RNA sequence: AACGAGGAAUUCCUAGUAAGCGCAAGUCAUCAGCUUGCGUUGAUUACGUCCCUGCCCUUUGUACACAC
C-alpha cells in the first residue's frame, strides 16, 4: 500500500486449512496444560471433544471465528 | 486501400494510372511489391498491386519484359506460404460454427 | 583570499548586434556584448543597459564563457523590447522600468531574427539551426514550431494570423501555412546562400550571393504551385560580395535599401505605373526602331526597379535603419563593426539626390577605441592608458568611466606611463618611440629609428629614469631622460628577437625573453649575463618577477605558467592552464598571488602557495589581449579584443489488466451512445464522450484495438487468460463494432481473429452455457463477417499464384532452351537450378 | 530470396522488407536510423 | 541477595534437515577455557512467485526446416 498498509481478505486451500486445523489444536492444548495440574492428554482430549462439537468454548473454534470475522470485515 | 474498402481494385483513377505505367516502371514497382510481400503484415498490399498489374496488362508482355521473370520467380513461394496460413485461419475459423451448434441444442 | 567582481566595461558601444532606431534625430538602441545600450544620437550620451543582477565573478555564477547579445527589436505601441542572446535564450525588457518581465528558451543555437506583433503579442524568432518558433507574451508558453529548413534562417516575414514567408542559409525560399500549420510551397531561390527578404504588398524581392537580387509576384491564389509565387525578374550589379538586408520605406515614391557586408550599402526608388506607361511607350517607339516585346520582357526587372543611390561608407558596417521626411530626405542610422554609430542623410524632392555625395552626420566614436586594444597600462589608481593600433591612445579616468585625452601615433604596440610629469610613452611595429603629454599636445618628442624592426617590450625602473627597450631587431637598447628627452646610452645585441623585458621593482634584475623558448636573466648594475633559464618548448610571450625579486612568472605559448625560484634559478613548479593560449601575466603588488590572461577569454587568479586557481574569470568573448593591476587597491583593468574593458574589484499496470479497462471504458462509450440512438429513434440529450477518448481524438474501436496493439505476443496468451468471463462478454461485443468498421478489420484482421479463437476455445464451457438470443445473433454476425473478410483475402492469393505460375511457364516454353533426350535435358536442369551452401556437422 | 541491403545507394532497406529513400527522412530518423546501423555493425 | 526461559533490533534455516542424547579419539597447521569424528530418537513449514529489496542479462531470430 506504499505506506498504508491494509488487510485484505483471501480464500484458503485445503492443504492450508489441515494445516492450520492440526496446528490451532496442538498449540491449544500445549498452551493449556502449560502450568496445572492437567497434562497434554487430558487437555487435548478436551479440546478435540469441544471442538467437534464446534461448541466455541474451546481454542480452535475460537480463533477461527477471528479468521472469519476478519475477512468479513474487510473484504 | 483503407479508403477503398467501402470491377475495380483500388480508386479507378489510380487504377488506369497502374494499366498505363511504363515497362521500367512495371519492373520497379514489382521489385517494391515483392519486397512488400517478404513480411506477413503487408502481404495484402503486395497482393493486391499485384492483381492490378495482372487484370490490367498484356500478359504476353508480361513475361516479355527483361529480367522480370526472376522476380516473379521470387514472388511465387511466399505467396503460397500467405495462401496456406489463411486456409489455416477459414479452418479454424469453424470453431464458431460448433459453438452455435452446441448453444441452439441446448436452447 | 579576497574575490573580484566585475564592474565595468567601456568601448563597446555598439558591436556585433542590430541597431533598432526610436524617433524622439532621436534615441537609438543598440548592444553591447551580453548587454544593450540606449542612448540620444546628437549628444551622444548613455541611457540605460539591462542584465541579470549578479556579475561575472560572484561565486554563485556559473563556469561559462557569458552569452552575447545578438538581436532585438522592439514594440513602441506596447514598449518592450525583444532580445535574444546567443545561447538562443530570448529575454524581453520592460523600458519604464528597464526589469524583465519574462523569458523563454526554446532554441539550441544563436538567434538570428526576432519578429513580432505585439497586436495578438505573437512573438517569432529564427534562430541558427533552421527551426521558426511562435509565441505568445501574454501566455509566454510555447505555441509552436514550424521547421522544415536545413541549414539556417537568414530572412522571414510575417503576414497577419496566415502566413509566413521565409528563407534559409541554404538557398530555398518556403512558404508556410499557420492553419495547416505547415509548409505549403517552396522554390530554390539561388545557386548558392540567400540572405535577405523584404516584402512589399505587391512584390518580394531577394538576394543571392553573388549579387543577383530576384523579383517575385506574390499572390493568395489557390493552384498546386501555380498563382502563388512567380518569377518576375533579375536586377544586380550592386557590389560583389553578397547583401545582407533589405527594408522597403515611403512617404508616394517608395525605397528600399540593401545593406552589404563591405563597406557599401545602397537605396534604391520604386517608381509608379505612370512612369511604367511613359517608359513602356519610349521602349515600344524603340522596339519599333513578338520576340522584341520577349526582350522587352527580359529587361522588365531594370525597367520597373531604379539605382536611387549609394553610400561609399567607411570600413564596415554590421547594421541599418531607416528615416524619412518631408520627401526629401532619406536618412540611415549606421552601425558599423568597429566602434562607430554613424548617422547618414541624403536630401531628395522624389526626382534626384540633388547631391554629389550623401552627408555623413552624427558620428559616435568617442568613447570607443574603434579598433583592437593592443596594450593596458593604470597609472597612480587615477589614470587608466589604452593603446590601439589606430594609435588611438585613450586616456580614462575610471571613476567617471569616460575618456580625456585621445591622440594617435599609428600601429601601436605596448603602452607605459611615467608618473613624473605624468607623461605617457608608447612604441609601435616601427621602431618609433612617441612620448606625449596630456595636458598640452601629444607629440612632444617623437623618436624614430629607435629600432629597424618592430619595437615589443619596454620597461622602466622604480625611479622614472631609464627606459629599457627590446625589440625585434634582436637587440635591446637602454635609454635615459634628460630635461624634457630621451638619450639612448647603450645596446645590448643579442642573437635572437625580444618578446619580452621587464625588470625588478628592487632593480637590480634584467628579464629579457628570447625567440628561442628561453629567457635571459641579467644584473641590471653591469650586464652581467648571472642566468638563463631554458624549457618551454615554445617561445615566452610575457614576463613578471615578483614585487620583491623572489621569484620570477614566465608565461608562454605552450600554455605553462612557470614559476621559476629566482635565487637559484631553479623550476618550483610548473602549471598547465588556459587551453589557447596565454598573453600576459601579473602579480599582485604586495604578495606572490598572480593574475593570468590568456586568448581564450579567461583570467584565472591563483594563490602562489598552494599553486591552484583560487578564481576563474569568465566576462567576455575574444582573446585577452592585456591586462594590468593596480598599484595598491588590487583592482585589475583587463582589456581584449572585443573592444572591451573590464575592471575587477576586491571584495504501473500488468498487460492484461490493462486491456481491461480499456475495455470497461470502449464498452460504456459505446453502449451508452447506442441507448441514446435508439432514444432519438423512440422521438421521431448526448451522454457526455469520456475524456480519454476526446482527449486523444480516438474512437472507441481505436482505443481497445490500440491497447490490443501495444501488448505483446509473448503475453497475450497469458492476457486472455487473465480476464474474467464478463469482460469476454464485453470482448465479443467489442468484435461485432469492428465487423461494423470493415477498414479497421481488415486492416488487424490476423490479430482480431487469433484472439478471437483463442478466446473462444477457453472459455467454450460458459460460453456455449450461456443462452441469450444477443449471444446468438452476435456470433452470427462475427462469424460470417470473418468469413467474408478472409474468404476474399485468400481469393487474392489465389488468383496471383496461379497467374503469376502462368508467366513462368509461359516464358519458359517459349525462352529456356529445351532438349529431347531425358539424361540430357537432366543434365541440363541439374546444372542450371538454384544452388545454396549450407554447414553440416558430418 | 530473403533480404538485405538494397544495390543502389540512396536507399536504407531494414530487414523486415521496408525500404526508405535517404531523401524522404526527416533529420531526426536519419540519426536514429545511423544510430540502429552504428550499434548493430559494432557487434558483428 | 540475585533469579521463574529473556526487550527493541539484527542474524541463521528446507530431509535423516532443524533439535535433543550420549560415546570415542587428539593425527607435523589449528585445538584442551577445547576441536574433529561416531552413532542414537527425528519433525512443523514452504518446494510457488518476480509483487518488495536487490542481482545479473539481452535488445543484431542468424543456425537450416515448420511455426512465431
Amino acid at each position: 500500500g506504499g505506506g498504508a498498509a491494509r488487510r485484505q481478505a483471501v480464500d484458503v486451500s485445503p492443504l492450508r486449512r489441515v494445516n492450520q486445523a492440526i496446528a490451532l489444536l496442538t498449540i491449544g492444548a500445549r498452551e493449556a496444560a502449560f502450568r496445572n495440574i492437567k497434562t497434554i492428554a487430558e487437555t487435548l482430549a478436551e479440546e478435540l471433544i469441544n471442538a467437534a462439537k464446534g461448541s466455541s468454548t474451546s481454542y480452535a473454534i475460537k480463533k477461527k471465528d477471528e479468521l472469519e470475522r476478519v475477512a468479513k470485515s474487510n473484504r | 486501400l483503407g479508403e477503398s474498402r467501402s470491377e475495380v481494385i483500388f480508386n479507378e483513377e489510380l487504377d488506369q494510372a497502374i494499366s498505363i505505367l511504363n515497362d521500367e516502371q512495371l519492373i520497379l514497382l514489382m521489385k517494391r511489391c515483392r519486397d512488400w510481400n517478404t513480411n506477413a503484415k503487408t502481404h495484402t498490399i503486395a497482393q493486391r498491386t499485384i492483381r492490378c498489374i495482372l487484370m490490367h496488362h498484356n500478359i504476353a508482355k508480361l513475361s516479355e519484359i527483361p529480367g522480370m521473370v526472376k522476380i516473379v520467380d521470387a514472388i511465387i513461394p511466399y505467396t503460397q506460404r500467405h495462401f496456406t496460413r489463411v486456409d489455416n485461419l477459414v479452418e479454424q475459423s469453424y470453431i464458431l460454427d460448433y459453438a452455435l451448434v452446441e448453444m441452439d441444442k441446448l436452447f | 583570499y579576497q574575490r573580484f567582481e566585475q564592474a565595468a566595461a567601456f568601448g563597446v558601444i555598439a558591436s556585433n548586434a542590430n541597431c533598432v532606431w526610436i524617433p524622439a534625430p532621436g534615441q537609438l538602441i543598440t548592444s553591447a556584448l551580453e548587454d544593450v545600450n540606449i542612448w540620444d544620437i546628437k549628444t551622444g550620451d548613455l541611457v540605460s543597459k539591462l542584465s541579470d543582477g549578479l556579475p561575472p565573478g560572484a561565486s554563485d555564477a556559473r563556469g561559462a564563457k557569458p552569452a552575447e547579445c545578438t538581436y532585438l527589436e522592439a514594440h513602441k505601441d506596447t514598449d518592450l523590447l525583444a532580445v535574444g542572446y546567443a545561447d538562443g535564450v530570448i529575454k524581453v525588457w520592460d523600458l519604464m522600468s528597464k526589469t524583465v518581465l519574462l523569458n523563454f528558451n526554446g532554441h539550441k543555437a544563436a538567434i538570428t531574427l526576432l519578429q513580432f506583433d505585439g497586436t495578438g503579442t505573437r512573438l517569432i524568432s529564427g534562430s541558427k539551426d533552421s527551426n521558426i518558433i511562435v509565441w505568445d507574451l501574454v501566455g509566454e508558453v510555447g505555441l509552436y514550431k514550424l521547421r522544415s529548413h536545413k541549414d539556417s534562417i537568414t530572412g522571414f516575414w510575417c503576414q497577419g494570423e496566415d502566413w509566413l514567408i521565409s528563407t534559409s542559409k541554404d538557398g530555398m525560399i518556403k512558404l508556410w501555412d499557420l492553419k495547416t500549420h505547415q509548409c505549403i510551397e517552396t522554390h530554390i531561390a539561388h545557386t548558392g546562400e540567400c540572405w535577405g527578404l523584404a516584402v512589399k504588398d505587391d512584390l518580394l524581392i531577394t538576394t543571392g550571393t553573388d549579387s543577383q537580387v530576384k523579383i517575385w509576384k506574390l499572390d493568395i491564389e489557390n493552384d498546386k504551385m501555380g498563382g502563388k509565387l512567380t518569377e518576375m525578374g533579375i536586377f544586380e550589379k550592386q557590389s560583389k560580395q553578397r547583401g545582407l538586408k533589405i527594408e522597403f520605406i515611403t512617404n508616394k515614391t517608395s525605397f528600399f535599401y540593401i545593406q552589404n557586408a563591405d563597406k557599401t550599402i545602397e537605396t534604391f526608388r520604386i517608381r509608379k505605373e505612370e512612369e511604367i506607361a511613359r517608359g513602356l511607350k519610349k521602349r515600344e517607339k524603340r522596339l519599333k526602331e513578338e520576340e522584341i516585346a520577349k526582350s522587352i520582357k527580359e529587361s522588365y526587372s531594370s525597367f520597373i526597379l531604379h539605382p536611387f543611390q549609394t553610400i561609399r561608407s567607411l570600413y564596415k558596417i554590421k547594421s541599418a535603419s531607416w528615416t524619412t521626411v518631408s520627401s526629401s530626405k532619406l536618412e540611415l542610422v549606421l552601425t558599423t563593426s568597429s566602434n562607430t554609430i554613424e548617422y547618414y542623410s541624403i536630401p531628395y524632392e522624389k526626382r534626384d539626390p540633388t547631391s554629389p555625395a550623401p552627408l555623413k552626420t552624427h558620428t559616435i566614436e568617442l568613447q570607443g577605441q574603434r579598433t583592437d586594444v593592443r596594450s593596458i597600462d593604470i597609472s597612480d589608481d587615477n589614470k587608466l592608458l589604452a593603446t590601439a593600433s589606430n594609435g588611438s591612445l585613450k586616456i580614462w579616468n575610471i571613476k567617471t568611466h569616460k575618456c580625456i585625452r585621445t591622440f594617435e601615433c599609428g600601429y601601436a604596440l605596448t603602452c607605459k606611463f611615467l608618473p613624473g610629469g605624468l607623461l605617457v610613452i608608447l612604441g609601435t611595429r616601427n621602431g618609433e618611440l612617441q612620448l606625449f603629454d596630456l595636458a598640452s599636445s601629444s607629440l612632444l618628442d617623437t623618436i624614430e629609428d629607435a629600432h629597424d624592426a618592430a619595437i615589443w617590450s619596454l620597461d622602466l625602473t622604480s625611479d622614472g629614469k631609464r627606459l629599457v627597450t627590446g625589440s625585434a631587431d634582436k637587440t635591446v637598447k637602454f635609454w635615459d631622460f634628460k630635461v624634457l628627452k630621451l638619450h639612448h646610452d647603450t645596446t645590448l645585441e643579442l642573437t635572437d628577437d625580444i618578446l619580452c623585458v621587464r625588470v625588478s621593482p628592487d632593480d637590480r634584475y634584467l628579464a629579457i625573453s628570447l625567440l628561442d623558448n628561453t629567457v635571459k636573466v641579467f644584473f641590471l648594475d653591469s650586464m652581467k649575463f648571472y642566468l638563463s633559464l631554458y624549457g618551454h618548448k615554445l617561445p615566452v610571450l610575457s614576463i613578471d618577477i615578483s614585487f620583491d625579486s623572489k621569484m620570477i612568472i614566465t608565461s608562454s605559448a605552450d600554455k605553462n605558467i612557470k614559476i621559476w625560484g629566482l635565487d637559484f634559478g631553479d623550476c618550483h613548479k610548473s602549471l598547465f592552464a588556459h587551453q589557447d593560449s596565454i598573453m600576459n601575466v601579473k602579480f599582485l603588488p604586495q604578495s606572490h598571488n598572480f593574475f593570468s590572461c590568456s586568448k581564450d577569454a579567461v583570467v584565472k587568479y591563483w594563490d602562489g602557495e598552494k599553486f591552484e586557481c583560487i578564481q576563474k574569470l569568465y566576462a567576455h568573448q575574444s582573446e585577452v589581449w592585456a591586462l594590468a593591476v593596480a598599484t595598491d587597491g588590487g583592482f585589475v583593468v583587463s582589456s581584449s579584443h572585443d573592444h572591451s574593458i573590464r575592471i575587477w574589484e576586491e571584495t504501473s499496470l500488468k498487460a492484461g489488466e490493462r486491456l481491461m479497462e480499456a475495455l470497461d471504458l470502449g464498452i460504456a462509450e459505446i453502449e451508452g451512445l447506442e441507448a441514446y440512438n435508439r432514444d432519438m429513434k423512440l422521438w421521431q440529450i448526448k451522454p457526455q464522450g469520456n475524456a480519454v477518448l476526446i482527449a486523444v481524438n480516438k474512437t472507441p474501436e481505436q482505443y481497445i484495438m490500440d491497447t490490443l496493439l501495444r501488448i505483446r505476443m509473448s503475453q497475450l496468451e497469458d492476457a486472455l487468460m487473465v480476464m474474467p468471463f464478463s469482460y469476454v462478454l464485453k470482448f465479443l461485443k467489442f468484435i461485432d463494432t469492428v465487423m461494423q468498421n470493415k477498414t479497421l478489420l481488415h486492416s488487424h484482421l490476423p490479430l482480431i481473429c487469433k484472439n478471437l479463437f483463442f478466446i473462444i476455445k477457453f472459455n467454450h464451457k460458459e460460453l456455449v452455457s450461456q443462452k441469450n438470443e444477443e449471444l446468438k445473433l452476435q456470433i452470427n454476425r462475427v462469424k460470417t463477417e470473418l468469413r467474408s473478410a478472409l474468404k476474399s483475402t485468400e481469393d487474392d492469393l489465389g488468383f496471383n499464384v496461379q497467374g503469376l505460375k502462368f508467366v513462368k511457364q509461359q516464358w519458359n516454353l517459349r525462352h529456356n532452351y529445351e532438349f529431347v533426350d531425358e539424361y540430357d535435358q537432366q543434365e541440363k536442369e541439374s546444372n542450371s537450378a538454384r544452388k545454396r551452401v549450407f554447414g553440416t556437422v558430418i | 530470396y530473403n533480404v538485405g541491403k538494397a544495390e543502389k545507394d540512396g536507399e536504407i532497406r531494414l530487414k523486415n522488407g521496408v525500404a526508405m529513400s535517404k531523401e524522404e527522412l526527416t533529420r531526426e530518423d536519419k540519426n536514429r536510423l545511423r544510430r540502429a546501423l552504428k550499434r548493430k555493425r559494432s557487434k558483428a
